[PDB]
């Protein structure tokens, strides 16, 4: 005896696809929070912009 | 930091050989300044899965 249909929500939207994206979001938020608290300041330039981009560029690598 | 070589250069000034010496003394110190700049204090991120 086992679960069937894979816990869909609509025609072809499975539960795990929601769970994984929610994990990605809730991980990026935590990592962004842990970045304003370590460094003092994040300047408002491209230098600071790529610094914020560094978080998703690592979460996607860790997710693939 | 360092005191350099010391030379002697006597010069005939005012009808008399005036004894003289000269060297180079170099210091070493950090830099101070200040300019007004702007800062980020919030974020926003959007995540989408292209094809579910």
């Amino acid at each position: 005896e086992f679960l069937v249909e894979g816990s869909t929500l609509t025609q072809n939207v499975f539960l795990d696809e929601i769970h994984a994206t929610d994990w990605i979001i809730a991980r990026t938020e935590e990592e962004m929070l842990s970045l304003f608290l370590n460094n003092d300041r994040v300047p408002f330039t491209d230098q600071g912009m790529q610094q914020l981009a560094s978080v998703p560029r690592a979460i996607m690598q860790l997710a693939a | 930091h360092e005191v350099a070589q010391i030379n002697s250069i006597p010069e005939f000034l005012g009808e008399r050989w005036e004894k003289r010496a000269q060297t180079n003394i170099t210091l070493r110190g950090m830099s101070t300044d200040g300019f007004k700049v702007d800062v980020i204090e919030q974020h926003v991120i959007n995540v989408t899965g292209e094809r579910a």
